[PDB]
């Protein structure tokens, strides 16, 4: 099979600047196809036959190359272009795909909006107690969350989840969930989520008293 | 102009088989093909094979020999892929994609989960603020806990709230998934107006609504 190797695997691009990504084939091919996959969507053919734009694709996208070396270029990076791009060849049986280039865009630093939520009365009756902390709409993506119960750090029992870069405002969000037993929840009073992020020298603290 | 509707997500026992379908909406295409593609772990794509419903041969990828069988129903032109002797390695999203010269249309994907675990619907809990906070905006949430298999889909006010929504990827812990969703709205719109999270879990045929009420 013809193996496709893409570069770079991931990249952060300045808004309005040219972006180039490449696809190298193990053998020559006549044409290369490119696909865009945005968060939570199916892949969509984006450029076909090396240089032809799919329906609806804007003019800032182009494709070039020949033989074993192909490129996809964006003349001016826009927020909506944040996505993963895959190359795809139809010469060999079987057809193959490259591993993808994940493209993100730069923007101004933004502090997370932090919200903490006590367990719902509904959950507590089941014998579980989840305290949920959302850290929303921050940039850059690097962030750390620390839990404290009565001033003491709790590391175990935490579920974290992170969104991909938003297509509209180019930020990131995170959810952190600390799940205790109901009985252990009722033994302590103070619950706190602390966000460490480059936008502040001190962490953003949200807390509540079980009351 | 054409849309592909794939069959729904599947939970399959190890060793069993499953047949998934892909039907294109009304068209007059002649020499079109339908390709099947596996996406593992939300990342790498593999071409499984293809068919030419208006009679052409079938393309196969030898990596999937004895694993995938592709057919087409002549009557409806519905395309089918049967996956055989399933293992956890076969858990993935499977896409169908229609190609006709300079146009292409992909289905929405079918998530196949191979597991001996049974279906468990989520417990859906409303997340309202605690003692207080007070800004121009207020953030509310919904915790969707302890379900299996994926997927679930979350909406807020049946789609009328969207721009302020963040629904987070599910995480698997001890054989059950949990996810959360947050929505941020002006403080003047809640609690004065209703905010409700809508959580659908196709595997249990459930569509659960939870109104967020002040504590
Ligand atoms: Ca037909």
């Amino acid at each position: 099979q013809i193996v496709l190797t893409q570069s770079p695997a991931i990249m952060s691009a300045s808004p309005g600047e040219k972006v180039t990504m490449t696809c190298s084939a193990s053998s020559s091919v006549s044409y290369m196809h490119w696909y865009q996959q945005k968060s939570g969507t199916s892949p969509k053919r984006w450029i076909y036959d090396t240089s032809k734009l799919a329906s609806g694709v804007p003019a800032r996208f182009s494709g070039s190359g020949s033989g074993t070396s192909y490129s996809l270029t964006i003349s001016s990076m826009e927020a909506e272009d944040a996505a993963t791009y895959f190359c795809h060849q139809w010469r060999s049986n079987p057809y193959t795909f490259g591993g993808g280039t994940k493209l993100e865009i730069k923007r101004a630093d933004a502090a997370p909006t932090v919200s903490i939520f006590p367990p719902s009365s509904e959950q507590l009756t089941s014998g579980g107690a989840s305290v949920v902390c959302f850290l929303n709409n921050f940039y850059p993506k690097d962030i750390n969350v620390k839990w404290k119960i009565d001033g003491s750090e709790r590391q175990n029992g935490v579920l974290n989840s992170w969104t991909d870069q938003d297509s509209k405002d180019s930020t990131y969000s995170m959810s952190s969930t600390l799940t205790l037993t109901k009985d252990e929840y009722e033994r302590h009073n103070s619950y706190t989520c602390e966000a460490t992020h480059k936008t502040s020298t001190s962490p953003i603290v949200k807390s509540f008293n079980r009351n | 102009e054409v849309q592909l509707q794939q069959s729904g997500p599947e939970l399959v026992k190890p060793g069993s088989s499953v047949k998934i379908s892909c039907k294109a909406s009304r068209n007059t295409f002649t020499d079109y093909n339908l390709d099947w593609v596996k996406q593992s772990h939300g990342k790498t794509l593999e071409w499984i094979g293809n068919v030419y419903p208006n009679n052409g041969v079938t393309g196969y990828n030898q990596k999937f020999r004895g694993k995938a069988t592709l057919t087409v129903d002549k009557s409806s032109s519905t395309a089918y892929m049967e996956l055989h002797s399933l293992t956890s390695e076969d858990s993935a999203v499977y896409y169908c994609a229609l190609y006709y010269y300079d146009v292409s249309y992909w289905g929405q994907g079918t998530l196949v989960t191979v597991s001996s675990a049974k279906t468990t619907p989520p417990s859906v809990y409303p997340l309202a603020p605690g003692s207080a906070a007070q800004t121009s905006m207020v953030t509310l949430g919904c915790l969707v806990k302890g379900y299996f298999p994926e997927p679930v889909t979350v909406t807020w006010n049946s789609g009328s709230l969207s721009s302020g929504v963040h629904t987070f990827p599910a995480v698997l812990q001890s054989d059950l998934y949990t996810l959360s969703s947050s929505v941020t709205v002006p403080s003047s719109t809640w609690p004065s107006q209703s905010v409700t999270c809508n959580v659908a879990h196709p595997a249990s045929s459930t569509k659960v609504d939870k109104k967020i009420t002040p504590r």
